[PDB]
């Protein structure tokens, strides 16, 4: 049990390493967007 | 003579009981000794 409970603290901190990308990621992308969208809307209009 | 032969049979039953006494106490011993080498592997699962 102990033995794979172990293995299992690191699987945990691999999702730990992973999740702080897949925040890093997804932020960029949704501000990239926000940004984007004005300018283009001032040419006539789009939803976002 | 024959009280002298009869001592003699209860002495003898003092060395037969001597006899068991070495032999069963030193794999009582051995009993409890084999059962901390189970009570360490508990505690180096612990550690892991």
């Amino acid at each position: 049990d102990r033995s794979e409970d172990a293995r299992a603290n690191a699987e945990l901190l691999l999702k730990g390493d992973e999740q702080t990308h897949k925040q890093r990621m997804d932020i960029a992308n949704i501000l990239q967007s926000q940004r984007q969208n004005q300018p283009s809307g001032s040419v006539a209009e789009t939803p976002q | 003579l024959s009280l002298q032969i009869d001592a003699a049979k209860v002495e003898a039953q003092n060395q037969l009981n001597a006899a068991r006494i070495a032999e069963i106490f030193n794999n009582m011993d051995l009993s409890k000794q084999s059962e901390f080498r189970e009570f360490l592997k508990t505690v180096a699962s612990f550690q892991q």
